[PDB]
């Protein structure tokens, strides 16, 4: 007769039924990413509205349970999360808009066309035509074609399809009752109803933008250092008194610069850290490849895979007919059935990815316990960050040189070190103005306090401002060349790889902490102290069942985002940052120079 | 049979054999409370009542005496310091199927705790607030009953391990079966100790000219001095006398 007992009885009933219909959505997901057939595509379409109409069903029941007299914790984020209505508070005739405007996205986005225009010999797909002009040659002449090849062929016809996305996405908030769209996923992270813990959804913008004037000066120092060696091979061809062009920073958008390691190679004379060749004289294949990187955890401490995983897994590219995508994704099946869907490949890229698709499988488990609703992470940040934090321990010298990849006789000076610490940043660091400011861009946007004629010279006005890129051509309002990246056309919250970086540091300091490691945090180890694993694994198993600020104050007692604890793991580096540039011109202004 | 349908069949008036147990290599749970497995075959008590049930993997660890739980708590209760031993073995070759195994229900939920080794068999519903339900589901039914689902591909931690459960305890009844004892080796011409299935004593064998009745076990001859028996293994017949003694 209490209301406490009533959730419980709610929950227990909702946690059979749905884990039986999330089996099989699951199930029938994963046949339609392997085995593609006619009669395939209707199978999953018919499991998945079915599962997608019971949650609307659930949310319905759970919504007469009044939210004002829950003491109890661990139902009343189960209850916020069931409770949210999503597309049940738009009407019929805009419920229908969802569904028929993101299929059109993912189908026009599948369109591969490189066939050009008055010269019509042939064009293959995306995959095996465009990442291959963009990852290889190193010509300027096409590249800027290239430039011109989907920002204005691909995002033309997006102009009117995806301002119709953003006006009825918008509404949805005064629907819910919120402010706008960028204010409702602020509300993950969002704490209420605790005395002296409450986290206000306005505050998250403050404080973002106060962290974000020391992350400047670091990239301030970045991009002086790149700028040397790159305008070594072009000294007379590229005038060094302006800004960079778009179409050179090693991808289509600029986010990772991996590709331009061949071309910025700080000293080439002594080898690269470089395994590929070692790998091939001892016959290395993926099932030894996947073993010793199993007896590296279990040594840690952490549990062993099971046994329902490596005989009903795939691992390589199975067949010659199959073309099914194998883009590298986690699976959690549930059931505890649990697949890892990917194309291996002897590679630099792989063998990383291998390491980095695994980690999500084994953090899937670790919150088996907990109940369904709430087996995922605190966050969109603890997910990803977790299955990268091993990603730098599997790339220490001692376990390089343990297996055996690496040479028996590989000296360690100060130049094979600052190499690969500093390339590190430009994937993690630099990857970070880039991500705060997609996500700033899209909040007041979704805000609405930006006119339609107020786009582009809002957008291009800090591109030139904090990153620092002169516009190849000119471009009006027409153009919806923001749009065309994968997470903001098919509503992904970006804002979980800003806290990635943050996370995945703050983790790393407090395990050293506890591993009483005597020295700095770059030669720190995580491994061969079980110590260290038992402490993460506590904090691993907790999940989304408490609130994620209790989290902070777990490990390390600040209840904030604290920023402190990166910059030194960068001490090293940074210092000899701030010495190279002592002549160079640091800081740049608003320049019209090029383009006046 | 299903968790909250547990059968119970009485095991009596034959050998029970759990050697056989020992050396399966096929069990992954055998494990026995309040007994060691060995000691259990030549001494036992009566009310062997088996109890049968299936048991998923992760709810291994609720079923067991003195330890509470969803299942232990709603379906099936073990008593604490439970007298008995439980043997689980994974089933997913034959207990499991693709798209789900549904064909073992359980209980939910239930009012009060069950008593320990009581079978519920109702429909009725749990009563959790003041307003009961006339058949149509609403906010406050919450239909108890639902089936387990189990596939191929379930993790070793939720493979469904088909487990029994077996009872021991010392009643009014009597002529319990325990299991077998095992038959030593014959000795001729010996004064040996013998032990048969009631009596024992010592003595040599010696030829003899009389046969016995075969309807006895044994027999005595003048003063209560038992000097005849019939083995029932074979019933061939053996002679045994006292052996010689005197003074020096
Ligand atoms: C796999 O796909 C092929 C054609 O794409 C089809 O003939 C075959 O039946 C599929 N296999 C299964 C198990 O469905
Ligand atoms: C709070 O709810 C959780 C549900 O997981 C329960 O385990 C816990 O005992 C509850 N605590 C209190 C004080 O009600
Ligand atoms: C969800 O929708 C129901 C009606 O369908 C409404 O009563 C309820 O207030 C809505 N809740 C939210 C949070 O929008
Ligand atoms: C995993 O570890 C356990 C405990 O050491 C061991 O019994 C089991 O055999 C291991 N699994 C495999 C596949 O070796
Ligand atoms: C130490 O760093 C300097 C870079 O200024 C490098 O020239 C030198 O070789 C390094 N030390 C060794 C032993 O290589
Ligand atoms: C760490 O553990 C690995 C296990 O293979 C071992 O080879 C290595 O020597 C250990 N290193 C230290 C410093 O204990
Ligand atoms: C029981 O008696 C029968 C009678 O011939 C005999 O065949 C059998 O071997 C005996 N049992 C044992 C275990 O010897």
């Amino acid at each position: 007769s209490t209301i406490e007992e009533q959730a419980k009885t709610f929950l227990d009933k909702f946690n059979h039924e749905a884990e039986d219909l999330f089996y099989q959505s699951s199930l029938a997901s994963w046949n339609y990413n392997t085995n593609i057939t006619e009669e395939n595509v209707q199978n999953m379409n018919n499991a998945g509205d079915k599962w997608s109409a019971f949650l609307k069903e659930q949310s319905t029941l759970a919504q007469m349970y009044p939210l004002q007299e829950i003491q109890n914790l661990t139902v009343k984020l189960q209850l916020q999360a069931l409770q949210q209505n999503g597309s049940s508070v738009l009407s019929e005739d805009k419920s229908k808009r969802l569904n028929t405007i993101l299929n059109t996205m993912s189908t026009i986005y599948s369109t591969g066309k490189v066939c050009n225009p008055d010269n019509p010999q042939e064009c293959l797909l995306l995959e095996p035509g465009l990442n291959e002009i963009m990852a290889n040659s190193l010509d300027y002449n096409e590249r800027l074609w290239a430039w011109e090849s989907w920002r204005s062929e691909v995002g033309k016809q997006l102009r009117p399809l995806y301002e119709e996305y953003v006006v009825l996405k918008n509404e949805m908030a005064r629907a819910n009752h919120y402010e706008d769209y960028g204010d409702y996923w602020r509300g993950d992270y969002e704490v209420n109803g605790v005395d002296g813990y409450d986290y206000s959804r306005g505050q998250l913008i403050e404080d973002v933008e106060h962290t974000f004037e020391e992350i400047k000066p670091l990239y301030e120092h970045l991009h002086a250092y790149v700028r040397a060696k790159l305008m070594n091979a072009y000294p007379s061809y590229i005038s060094p008194i302006g800004c960079l062009p778009a179409h050179l920073l090693g991808d289509m958008w600029g986010r990772f610069w991996t590709n331009l390691y061949s071309l910025t190679v700080p000293f080439g004379q002594k080898p690269n850290i470089d395994v590929t060749d070692a790998m091939v004289d001892q016959a290395w294949d993926a099932q030894r490849i996947f073993k010793e990187a199993e007896k590296f955890f279990v040594s840690v401490g952490l549990p062993n895979m099971t046994q329902g995983f490596w005989e009903n897994s795939m691992l390589t590219d199975p067949g010659n007919v199959q073309k099914a995508v194998c883009h590298p994704t986690a699976w959690d099946l549930g059931k505890g059935d649990f697949r890892i869907l990917m194309c291996t490949k002897v590679t630099m890229d792989d063998f990383l990815t291998a390491h980095h698709e695994m980690g999500h499988i084994q953090y899937d488990m670790a919150y088996a316990a907990q109940p369904f609703l709430l087996r995922n992470g605190a966050n969109e940040g603890f997910h990803e960050a977790v299955g990268e934090i091993m990603s730098l321990s599997a790339a220490t010298p001692k376990h390089l040189k343990s297996i055996g990849l690496l040479s028996p006789d590989f000296q360690e000076d100060n130049e094979t070190e600052i190499n690969f610490l500093l390339k590190q940043a430009l994937t993690i660091v630099g990857t970070l103005p880039f991500t705060y400011m997609l996500e700033k861009w899209r909040w007041m946007v979704f805000k609405g306090e930006i006119p339609k004629d107020q786009w582009m010279k809002k957008w291009w006005e800090m591109k030139r401002e904090i990153v620092g890129v002169v516009e190849p051509v000119p471009h009006d309002e027409t153009y919806c060349d923001p749009a065309s990246l994968f997470h903001v056309s098919n509503d992904y919250s970006f804002i979980r790889y800003y806290t990635r970086t943050l996370y995945q540091f703050q983790f790393q300091e407090a395990l050293c902490q506890a591993a009483k490691h005597e020295g700095p945090l770059h030669k720190c180890d995580i491994s061969n102290s079980t110590e260290a694993g038992q402490k993460l694994f506590n904090m691993l198993r907790l999940g989304k069942s408490e609130p994620w600020t209790l989290a902070l104050e777990n490990v390390v007692g600040a209840k904030n985002m604290n920023v402190r604890p990166l910059l030194n793991y960068f001490e090293p580096l940074f210092t000899w940052l701030k010495d190279q540039n002592k002549n160079s011109f640091v800081g740049w202004s608003t320049d019209w120079s090029p383009y006046a | 049979a299903s968790v909250y349908a547990w059968n119970r069949k009485r095991i009596s008036n034959c050998v029970a054999d759990y050697s056989v147990l020992y050396n399966s290599a096929s069990f992954s749970t055998f494990k026995c409370y309040g007994v060691s497995p060995t000691k259990l075959n030549d001494l036992c008590f009566t009310n062997v009542y088996a109890d049968s049930f299936v048991i998923r993997g992760d709810e291994v660890r609720q079923i067991a005496p003195g330890q509470t739980g969803k299942i232990a708590d709603y379906n099936y209760k073990l008593p604490d310091d439970f007298t008995g031993c439980v043997i689980a073995w994974n089933s997913n070759n034959l207990d499991s199927k693709v798209g789900g195994n549904y064909n073992y229900l359980y209980r939910l939920f239930r009012k009060s705790n069950l008593k320990p080794f009581e079978r519920d068999i109702s429909t009725e519903i749990y009563q959790a607030g003041s307003t009961p339900c006339n058949g149509v589901e609403g906010f406050n039914c919450y239909f108890p009953l639902q089936s387990y689902g189990f596939q191929p591909t379930n993790g070793v931690g939720y493979q469904p391990y088909r487990v029994v459960v077996l009872s021991f305890e010392l009643l009014h009844a009597p002529a319990t079966v325990c299991g077998p004892k095992k038959s030593t080796n014959l000795v001729k011409n010996k004064c040996v100790n013998f032990n048969f299935n009631g009596l024992t004593g010592t003595g040599v064998l010696t030829e003899s000219n009389k046969k016995f009745l075969p309807f006895q076990q044994f027999g005595r001859d003048i003063a209560d001095t038992t000097d005849a028996v019939r083995d029932p293994q074979t019933l061939e017949i053996l002679d045994i006398t006292p052996c010689s003694f005197g003074g020096v």
